[PDB]
């Protein structure tokens, strides 16, 4: 049949902010991953719950590829039972996760001379993302005992922060682009087959 | 982005005086506007700035309680009320755009900024 | 913070078998793809070999592939080296890794997260 369009995730232009992070349904399509598997300079490639030599032998009911931005000492917290800043207050996978986390660098296209600072990441939270939630509130961040009001001052935060990603930054500070396929499994027929 | 300021003239001290910047080009909703002024023989001096999104103001020592920073989204404008002006305020007024998104608004302080006008020269007697 | 501790390193002649173990602490092994690594005398990191969570699949480098056996017992903690058939060049340090992910890039030792101090291999003729 169809081929899953992983060639839409990978190759777009255009990636989201982490904390505004992009998903993308895949389903009713025969998922070749000789496409992933065709390339040598992806920077990790690591799958969990199922071993990547098996990923044209499965079925799923659905994939999803969840798709953002985030710098290079970042991409360890793109894993299960992971903490930090991205993975508490931006995007977290599940202890549980089956599925696969795809990395690279980017510097190439998400640096420009004088900085590039269009990509965002949630810096302050009340409390930890739940595995997938998504937050996208500018809500002023009360760090104090005494309320903000939407206005910002001492311990009145805004919540998010631009990256700034100079082509002269430190490869912990470099733009990776990160693409997660998550493996659905419910108790109904599966859309998504390798060729096997 | 495109900067362009009016509004500037020659006033009373005590006085009331409103800056306007005309702002086209790509902003960011979660990042800032500013204005620095110069006065001759002496170095830039940030004066206040504005996030987009929010509104919520940051002010120079100097300028704290006396002048107000707003902005109309609709317009695509940024304001500066210049109320009991002093001697000490005469300089050239500049409106600037910075790209970055702050989490701490007190940053756009000394943050350098992306975009800035020609500027509109104020004149305190 | 999973410590990973080789043993089973030692002198053997050439010809000979070496059985390395290494032992994870914690109770998360069953969650962990098990790797064998190796430094020869002023040489780069090379791959040995890995298991996957279930036992398969396993993976080796070229140089001792049909020569060692990976192996692990999830009750144990333990991932082993079975190393047969040994040459001089087998001579090195193997070090242990271990990571939640099985890679698709598995003999990258950035792949793994955790790694043991390693134990020293000498094959003498
Ligand atoms: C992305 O485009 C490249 C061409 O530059 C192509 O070789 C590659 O297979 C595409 N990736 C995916 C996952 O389709």
């Amino acid at each position: 049949t169809n081929l899953c369009p992983f060639g839409e995730v990978f190759n777009a232009t255009r990636f989201a902010s982490v904390y505004a992070w992009n998903r993308k349904r895949i389903s009713n399509c025969v998922a070749d991953y000789s496409v992933l598997y065709n390339s040598a300079s992806f920077s990790t490639f690591k799958c969990y719950g199922v071993s990547p030599t098996k990923l044209n032998d499965l079925c799923f009911t659905n994939v999803y590829a969840d798709s953002f931005v985030i710098r290079g000492d970042e991409v360890r917290q793109i894993a299960p039972g992971q903490t930090g800043k991205i993975a508490d207050y931006n995007y977290k996978l599940p202890d549980d996760f089956t599925g696969c986390v795809i990395a690279w660098n980017s510097n190439n296209l998400d640096s420009k001379v004088g900085g590039n600072y269009n990509y965002l990441y949630r810096l302050f939270r009340k409390s930890n993302l739940k595995p997938f939630e998504r937050d996208i509130s500018t809500e002023i961040y009360q760090a104090g005992s005494t309320p903000c009001n939407g206005v910002e001052g001492f311990n009145c935060y805004f919540p998010l922060q631009s990256y700034g990603f100079q082509p002269t930054n430190g490869v912990g500070y470099q733009p990776y682009r990160v693409v997660v396929l998550s493996f659905e499994l419910l108790h109904a027929p599966a859309t998504v087959c390798g060729p096997k | 982005v495109q900067l362009v300021e009016s509004g500037g003239g020659l006033m009373q001290a005590g006085g009331s005086l409103r800056l306007s910047c005309a702002v086209s080009g790509r902003t960011f909703s979660t990042a800032a506007m500013g204005w620095f002024r110069q006065a001759p023989g002496k170095e830039r001096e940030f004066v206040a700035a504005i996030r987009w999104s929010g509104g919520s103001a940051y002010y120079a020592d100097s300028v704290k309680g006396r002048f107000t920073i707003s902005r109309d989204k609709a317009k695509n404008t940024v304001y500066l009320q210049m109320n009991s002006l002093k001697y000490e305020d005469t300089a050239v007024y500049y409106c600037a755009s910075y790209q970055a998104t702050r989490s701490l608004l007190s940053d756009y302080a000394t943050w350098p900024y992306d975009y800035w006008g020609q500027g509109t020269q104020v004149t305190v007697s | 913070q999973v410590q990973l501790v080789e043993s089973g390193g030692g002198l053997v002649q050439a010809g000979g078998s070496l059985r390395l173990a290494c032992i994870a602490s914690g109770r998360t092994f069953h969650s962990y793809v098990m790797a064998w690594f190796r430094q020869a005398p002023g040489k780069e990191r090379e791959f040995v070999a890995a298991i996957s969570w279930s036992s398969t699949p396993t993976y080796y480098g070229e140089s001792v592939k049909g020569r060692f056996t990976i192996s692990r017992d999830n009750a144990k903690n333990t991932v082993y080296l079975q190393m047969n058939r040994l040459k001089p060049e087998d001579t090195a340090v193997y070090f242990c890794a271990a990571d939640r992910g099985e890679s698709y890039y598995y003999t990258r030792p950035t792949e793994y997260e955790f790694w043991g101090q390693g134990t020293q291999v000498t094959v003498s003729s």
